[PDB]
RNA sequence: UUGUUAAAACAAAUAAAAUAAAGUAUGAAUUAAUAUCAAAAUUUUAAUAAAAAUUAAAAAA
RNA sequence: UCGUCUACUUAUUAGUUGGGUUCGUUGUAAAGCAGAUUUGUUU
């Protein structure tokens, strides 16, 4: 008899840290959202936002 | 118009495919010819671009695109409990002694015992499992 | 009739109750019914006789699937059963009905070297066709 | 075996639909009259037959020929208001089943109409095979039809009747004759490429009026229930029927009456007097005019401008 | 009609909303330095109705742009900031493939019709519950609730501008009804009132509307779910219903709850239905059809039986002026009274359903608690 | 024909389909996609919840709310503890701000969805619209409400 | 599939009616509808409900062997 | 033959060492049958029987492979390609949820192939194989294309950059 | 000719209406129950917003015979007559309506039941309670029984004194919903019955 | 009470009366974390909460 | 959001005879649109 009760039939990822954790960064681009950035040493950091409106 | 010959297997290489041929607001067409090897790739950056969506995490690996991460699926399982318990106090009268098993099966959030090696055990503790088991047999060999 | 037979269980197999379910299968909604009851029988039990090959061609002719019209004689030519004058021209008709050429002629031939009547339809048909 | 409680559960629904199925009762509302399958499934069709005009159009424009099915006691009662209002371009073959029960003379009548306008009226009986009724289909398409320009394509014959009058079995009969022989339409002959269309709900009646579903009811078309429609409204007008004819001798020598009736008490005493009530008696004639012992009877009229 | 509005999708919509030129950005300088957002709007635009720019703000029609590159959305609440952007739609911008919110443009009324004091009497006796959010009349029998292909038929649409008892407009109806239906009709006084009313009308799965009905012969079962999916189709004269067991893509579903009340010998009977969702002819073709027994009186679907010999006995056959047996009998309110319960108000029924409910011996003013309140 | 697969959980970005939606520019009137709850919960409702240090001769019922800021702090007007019993069990109605009252159950808290936050809410605090009971607040959204000062707008 | 059409409960159906249609068109595994159908036939009379003591009773006493089902 | 036709040159079967089989209508009919068994335009080939040593209808053989050429480059006409499928559209059973095919008009030759434009805008609206193979199936016997394969390309509408 | 046969058909019908509707004025006045009508001026305070009209609310109910002609019709006709069905169908269907206007009194009347013929007075509500089948009376058997129950869970010591064999034995010969002979719950309004005899 | 047949018979099924199936000795098994176990109502804390708090007072076989 | 529409028209005469064939109130520009919305370890 097959075991009835049952919570998550699949498996999930292996990638702890973010999406496609396995691929080079040659193919696989890096995620921009804000849980993502805080993260990252580069985007983490300042970032300037402000625009200038005429030459 | 540029005509991709053959899929790339990244998005890295799509966009910078179609980068050349739109500049600056001009009008531009991709044309990306794919067989049954990109058919992965090509189902969802298709998807990605008619949500439009950035292309962030797109593989041609099909595990990889239909396996999701625990704290992700955590995250989208409680808001998919969260959306049947507003319609079920919106369109609903339940009665008094049905009122533990519809907040048991559409409102709570049940976590899952060791996602890692949830392929196994199912994401049932197997201590349950076993205790489940013996009622299952017990009633099995007796019919 | 059928709702009888449907109940019927338990009880020998023989001839006369194997053409009497033919009739009430054939005069039943569904002709192709004795038809799969026929082949049902086929592999064993009583052989069927030159009634029950007119119960078929009869149903067959109600219907009008004919499909194995020529596996009837077949059948008929293996099991090493004679047929009647009624079995003979039902076949006859069948056979002209599929256009099998050589095979009518044949049959028309013996038939009329054993001397047996025809329909006036399928004789007039035969001559005019001649 | 699977779980018990299913088991209970289609015992328990089983023993429910055996408790809601032993009323012998019928309901008023005729279901067939309203229902009608086809490839899809079985739909019900609401409304009349004259707000479908231009559906009824487009689709004889597409279809090549216009097969019609109709029944031969009353023929232009049943089938399509607007095909005899306007004029086809296409072709019409019309079968009139059970055509041993009509007048003769008016069968004659009707199938020269139909002969001077353009049509070709097909009467079949009983004991007739619909293949012998597909072989003159096909002769007729390959007589009056004229060749179809690319060789592939096929002739297509919109078909236009009740499933009452033997439309469905006709289908039915040509599908599984066709799936046999290879083991939303349905091909007849090959060889000279001949497919027909059904239109179910265009040729579904739907509602009628007081003296069509007389009619009807007397052609054994629409169905007869207590409820809706008692066998005195249908029984007394083929009374009245029998009686503009005269034949009253007529009448008493196919009853078996010892003289010939007065009235429509008369006519019912004396059916009584086997011995059996006159619900079950009128029931009687009623089956009688069904089967068709009474012969050359036509229960639709014939307007002057068909008769001229 | 200068501009034929289409579908648009979001992602269209903004496509279209940065693509177009007939917008305004005004600055923000020191002296608008901190307002809200609802203030700047209502002290630049006096013509433009405070709950209009609720609608445009909270949909993102009027947007602020910060120098960031991005537009931002804000709410009412929201505070503004110096040097920033306020984009706001023109005009010239409502004119293209692009459909505008109901506030930003200009309704206007047009003709009116004047009434008579007796169609005033006769309205003041039609309503049966008012209150200042809701009013609940009667609709009597054989009453077009919109007008017809008849221009000079009366009709329920005009007699609007008699019940407004001290509102500024005339109330709006919420729900409508079918010309042969007697049953209550609501309507709405508030213009937010009919909005957030409008909610309890579509496809739910508890019911709150009773429909009371005597139809000829006996069902199968007393109480049951009746279940069918409709496809209304477009003819020459009118429209054609279809009816199917099974769904479809273009089918609609229709659901309803049947209760037989009493059995008057088996060839006519007394039903309640409770709908669950909003059809037209529902109950009708449900009661002709799934139920098999067409309700006294129902010409349009199986005419031959809706007068039945049964009945002769009481109703004239050859007339078939009898009114139809479909009276809309209870319906509840998101309201309740000082008691509590919600407030579920009931229509009495018409005199010729009393009369043949007399006739047939059955109360004709009987609760129904099956829909409590 | 060619058959591709692309999980469900990629797509969830774009789940909103309007800006109210996705900005959080208005009340969600029932239709919201992203929540947040505190970690741990497993009944997902939000909670406003009283203390009860007393018995009703002393600590009167509006008083276990006395810790939240706004309304409660106040004395009720209307009280139909006494004689007969609501059907719906309403002990206290505050003045009507505007368009919306408060209302104060009695009994465990009824579980509602909140029209503003579009949250299931159990408390026993709960602002009707305009005496449409369809349409509620939690205790929450409405002192935000109205110290917005949009309790006739909202 | 013919009862139902039958019972002419067509636009009639519930939702146990509709599982229990739509668990036995499911082709089954182990068990067979054929032989089920064909149990369901026997006319065996049912039991009748009794208290939570009396049923222990009289599973304790058919354990023994001294009553009867 | 499978591999051939999937190139797009017309193939032509022939059946070397005909003079040392025993019977000569034996092979010919298993040939025919495992002919007709064949799918996907293979199918619609013929075969040649011939001998080498003793130079057994060696000229006809070189006469149907003329043809194939001829065929191979055969211009139609765009008229006649609307009123087949038309006429085809309603005499077929298409069981199969499909989109409205707009026109049919054939783009190449050499192989010919034929522009399928399609009504709707969505890429994954592509016909199934069967109605490919169905759309295959008549172009060769209703225009003569026998032995010759049949590319095929389902254009979807593409939208206009202005949007009016 | 014309439609004779049809005419008549539709004559003999219009007679049975008129005939029926002239046995309407002879009525036997039948007060209401004490507990329905209260439920009568409740439920029309709801509908209409006003106070009950003393001739609206009909507390007596008036109840109507069957004409003296057509159970005299039906005898003198022949069962092989035609015109037989069309005016029994017409008495079975006025002998079903009396059954649903006198199930709304609680006065004493003479009820005989068929299976042992004995005859007994009993009130036609809780009597004809199981045969009329209607919601409403059965609505209200739920509802009473709830009322019952409420008064008898607040105090048990109730049920002492209002449900005793005493009570019980007396409440039953009040209401005897089965006779005291055969115990058959099927019944016959003996005024309806005498008045088919003695014209039959 | 229902259904079948005929101008009373048969089959189903329960609710009233009647019959039995100990108060004697012999005597197991399922179960078992536990205070001489928390009668109830209110409120609340991470999913039945028999977990906590506030009122209140819940006898024994 | 449960609306309505098996007759008009062209001639003809005094009921007869041949041709041709929808409108509209209200909301909304998303808070709107397929389908389902059921659970008693109950015997
Ligand atoms: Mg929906
Ligand atoms: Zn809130
Ligand atoms: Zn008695």
């Amino acid at each position: 008899v097959p075991q009835q009760l049952k919570a998550y039939g699949g498996t999930f990822s292996r990638s702890v840290g973010e999406r496609s954790n396995h691929l080079v960064s040659d193919v696989v681009l890096q995620s921009l959202s804000p849980s993502s950035t805080h993260n990252s040493p580069l985007l983490s950091k300042n970032i300037k936002t402000k625009t200038v409106t005429s030459f | 118009f540029v005509v991709n010959f053959d899929m790339p297997t990244n998005a890295l290489t799509y966009l910078s495919r179609a980068g050349r041929t739109a500049r600056q607001g001009r009008l531009g067409q991709v044309y990306s010819l794919y067989t049954k090897r990109q058919g992965v790739i090509v189902s969802a950056v298709r998807a990605f671009l008619q949500k439009q969506l950035p292309l962030e995490g797109i593989s041609n690996w099909k595990r990889h695109m239909m396996e999701p991460r625990y704290a992700e699926w955590r995250t989208h399982k409680l808001n998919a409990i969260a959306r049947s318990y507003v319609s079920l106090i919106t369109q609903k009268t339940i009665p008094a002694h049905l009122e533990r098993t519809y907040l048991r099966h559409n409102a709570t959030w049940r976590p899952l015992f060791h996602p890692q090696t949830t392929g196994v055990h199912g994401g049932v503790p197997p201590r349950q499992q076993q205790r489940v088991m013996d009622a299952i047999t017990w009633k099995a060999v007796c019919f | 009739a059928v709702l009888l037979l449907a109940r019927l269980q338990h009880v020998p197999m023989d001839v006369q109750l194997l053409n009497t379910a033919l009739e009430v299968l054939l005069l039943s909604k569904q002709p192709q019914s004795c038809f799969s009851a026929f082949e049902a029988v086929r592999h064993s039990g009583v052989e069927p006789t030159a009634d029950t090959y007119t119960l078929l061609l009869l149903a067959c002719e109600r219907s009008g699937l004919w499909g194995n019209t020529t596996a009837i004689l077949a059948d008929m030519q293996m099991r090493r059963v004679k047929g009647d004058g009624r079995t003979l021209n039902l076949l006859l008709k069948g056979l002209l009905t599929e256009r099998l050429h050589g095979y009518s002629r044949q049959l028309y031939e013996t038939m009329v070297n054993k001397n047996v009547e025809v329909w006036p339809a399928l004789e007039s048909h035969m001559k005019s066709r001649t | 075996v699977h779980d018990p409680v299913f088991m209970r559960n289609v015992k328990r629904v089983l023993a429910s639909y055996k408790e809601s199925m032993d009323h012998s009762s019928r309901k008023g509302m005729s279901r067939e009259a309203f229902v009608d399958i086809n490839e899809k499934g079985a739909a019900w069709y609401l409304g009349h037959m004259q707000l479908a005009s231009r559906t009824l159009a487009e689709k004889v424009k597409d279809a090549d020929f216009v097969l019609e099915i109709r029944d031969a006691r009353l023929p232009f009662t049943t089938g399509n208001p607007n095909l005899q209002k306007i004029i086809i371009d296409r072709p019409r073959l019309i079968v009139f089943n059970k055509a041993e029960m009509s007048n003769e003379d008016c069968n004659r009548v009707i199938q020269q109409y139909y002969e001077r306008t353009g049509n070709f009226a097909l009467f079949t009986s009983a004991k007739r095979s619909w293949r012998d009724t597909v072989e003159a289909v096909q002769r007729f398409v390959t007589h009056i039809l004229p060749a179809q320009r690319f060789k592939t394509t096929a002739n297509v014959g919109l078909v236009v009747g009740m499933p009452n009058v033997g439309k469905s079995t006709l289908i039915n009969s040509l599908r599984l004759a066709h799936e046999y022989q290879f083991h939303k339409l349905v091909p007849v002959c090959k060889d000279p490429n001949i497919v027909l269309y059904d239109s179910p709900g265009l040729t579904l009646p739907g509602c009628f009026a007081k003296e069509a579903g007389l009619k009807l009811a007397a052609c054994g078309i629409i169905p007869t229930n207590d409820i809706t429609l008692p066998r005195s409204l249908v029984a007394r007008y083929i009374y009245d029927v029998l009686s503009a004819a005269g034949v009253g001798e007529h009448m008493a020598e196919c009853l078996h009456l010892p003289r010939a009736p007065i009235s429509f008490d008369d006519c019912i005493s004396m059916i009584c007097e086997g011995n059996l009530d006159p619900s079950r008696a009128q029931k009687f004639l009623i089956h009688d005019f069904q089967l068709g012992n009474l012969g050359r009877i036509t229960l639709d009229k014939l307007p002057n401008k068909v008769r001229q | 009609s200068h501009a034929r509005y289409r579908p648009l999708s979001l992602r269209a919509r903004q496509t279209l909303s940065e693509k177009s030129d007939d917008l305004q950005y005004h600055v923000v300088t020191q002296e608008w330095f901190g307002e809200r957002v609802d203030s700047f709007l209502t002290c630049h635009y006096p013509q433009w109705d405070y709950e209009t720019i609720k609608r445009l703000v909270q949909q993102g029609h009027i947007y602020r742009y910060r120098k960031n590159g991005k537009k931002k959305f804000t709410r009412l609440t929201d505070r503004l900031e110096f040097d920033e952007l306020l984009v706001v739609p023109t005009r010239a911008f409502w004119e293209k493939q692009l459909a505008p919110p109901s506030g930003v443009l200009e309704e206007t009324d047009g003709p009116k019709f004047k009434l008579s004091a007796t169609a005033r009497e006769m309205a003041h006796n039609m309503v049966l519950f008012k209150n200042e959010h809701v009013i609940v009349i009667n609709k009597p029998h054989g009453l077009p609730m919109m007008p017809t292909d008849d221009p000079q038929e009366m009709s329920i649409a005009a007699m609007l501008p008699a019940w407004k008892f001290t509102n500024v407009a005339k109330p709006v109806v919420c729900h409508n009804l079918d010309r042969e239906t007697s049953g209550c009709v609501v309507l709405a006084r508030t213009r937010n009132a009919h909005r957030m009313l409008g909610r309890m009308f579509v496809k739910r799965v508890v019911p709150n509307s009773v429909y009371w009905s005597f139809c000829v012969g006996k069902p199968t079962v007393n109480y049951g779910r009746v279940r069918m999916h409709f496809d209304i189709t477009r003819g020459n004269k009118g429209d054609i219903i279809v009816a199917r067991p099974s769904p479809t893509k273009t089918s609609k579903v229709a659901i309803a709850e049947f209760v037989v009340n009493a059995s008057a010998l088996e060839f006519g009977s007394f039903i309640s239905f409770y709908p669950l969702t909003t059809r037209r002819h529902q109950e009708r073709i449900m009661a002709a059809h799934a139920l098999r027994c067409p309700v006294l009186g129902d010409a349009k679907y199986g005419g031959d039986a809706a007068f039945p010999s049964s009945l002769s006995l009481f109703w004239d056959p050859e007339n078939k002026g009898l009114p139809l047996h479909l009276h809309h009998r209870k319906i509840q309110l998101p309201y309740k009274n000082t008691a509590g319960e919600f407030i579920c108000v009931t229509a009495p029924l018409p005199t010729q359903m009393e009369k043949t409910f007399k006739k047939l011996g059955w109360p004709c003013e009987v609760d129904d608690p099956l829909i409590p309140g | 024909n060619i058959k591709g697969g692309v999980g469900s959980f990629l797509m969830r970005r774009a789940a909103p389909k309007s800006i109210r939606q996705k900005y959080q520019t208005g009340p969600q009137f029932y239709k919201r996609k992203f929540f947040q709850f505190q970690k741990g919960h497993h009944r997902l409702h939000r909670r406003i919840s009283g203390v009860q240090t007393g018995s009703p001769t002393h600590q009167r019922e509006y008083e276990r709310f006395h810790h939240l800021p706004g309304d409660v702090r106040t004395r009720p007007q209307f009280d139909f503890t006494f004689g007969e019993t609501r059907a719906d069990r309403v002990m206290f109605a505050w003045r009507k701000r505007g368009d919306l009252q408060l209302y104060q159950m009695s009994g465990r808290g009824e579980t509602f969805v909140c029209y503003r936050c579009g949250y299931p809410v159990r408390s026993q605090l709960v602002a009707v619209k305009a005496d449409n009971w369809d349409y509620r607040m939690c205790y929450r959204c409405y002192t935000n409400t109205v110290h917005r000062g949009m309790e006739n707008d909202t | 599939r013919r009862s139902k059409e039958e019972a002419e409960r067509t636009f009639l159906m519930s939702a146990e009616e509709k599982r229990a249609h739509k668990k036995l068109s499911g082709r089954s595994g182990d068990g067979s509808i054929s032989e089920m159908l064909q149990s369901l036939e026997v006319p065996d009379k049912p039991f009748k409900r009794l208290s939570r003591k009396v049923y222990a009773n009289r599973v304790n006493a058919i354990v023994h062997g001294d009553q009867d089902e | 033959l499978h591999s051939v036709a999937a190139e797009g040159r017309p193939f032509l079967l022939c059946a070397n060492k005909w003079d040392a089989v025993l019977d000569q209508s034996a092979t010919a009919e298993a040939i025919d049958f495992k002919i007709k068994r064949q799918v996907r335009e293979v199918k619609y080939s013929n075969a040649v029987v011939v001998s080498a040593h003793t130079g057994l209808n060696l000229t006809l053989l070189m006469d149907q492979a003329l043809e194939l050429y001829d065929k191979w480059n055969k211009r139609v006409r765009r008229a006649e390609l609307t009123r087949l499928w038309r006429k085809m559209e309603k005499s077929v059973i298409i069981p199969y949820h499909v989109a409205r095919i707009g026109r049919i008009t054939q783009v190449n030759t050499r192989p010919p192939t034929f522009l399928l434009q399609l009504q709707t805008k969505n890429d994954s609206n592509t016909l199934p194989k069967a109605l490919q193979e169905m759309m295959k199936n008549t172009l060769v016997e209703e225009f003569d294309f026998r032995g010759v394969p049949i590319r095929l390309i389902q254009e979807v509408k593409d939208s206009n950059p202005d949007y009016i | 000719p014309q439609l004779f046969s049809i005419e008549s058909y539709e004559t003999q019908q219009r007679a049975l209406r008129n005939i029926f509707n002239e046995a309407g004025r002879h009525c036997v006045r039948l007060r209401k129950d004490s507990k329905w009508l209260l439920e009568e001026r409740r439920a029309f305070r709801q509908s209409h917003q006003r106070a009950p009209t003393t001739k609206e609310v009909s507390p007596h109910v008036d109840v109507a015979l069957a004409p003296v002609g057509a159970l005299k019709l039906s005898k003198y006709l022949s069962p092989c007559s035609a015109s037989r069905e069309v005016v029994e169908h017409s008495l079975l269907l006025h002998r079903t309506v009396t059954k649903s206007k006198l199930v709304q009194s609680s006065e004493k009347t003479l009820f005989r039941c068929l299976r042992c013929f004995h005859v007994y007075a009993a009130r036609p509500r809780t009597l004809l309670r199981g045969e009329v089948a209607q919601s409403w009376l059965e609505y209200e058997a739920e509802a009473e029984k709830e009322e019952r129950a409420r008064q008898l869970a607040r105090r048990p010591h109730l049920r002492k004194k209002k449900y005793s064999i005493g009570r019980q034995r007396a409440s039953l010969a009040n209401d005897p919903r089965c006779c005291p002979l055969c115990r058959s719950t099927k019944a016959q309004w003996m005024m309806e019955y005498v008045h088919h005899h003695t014209h039959g």
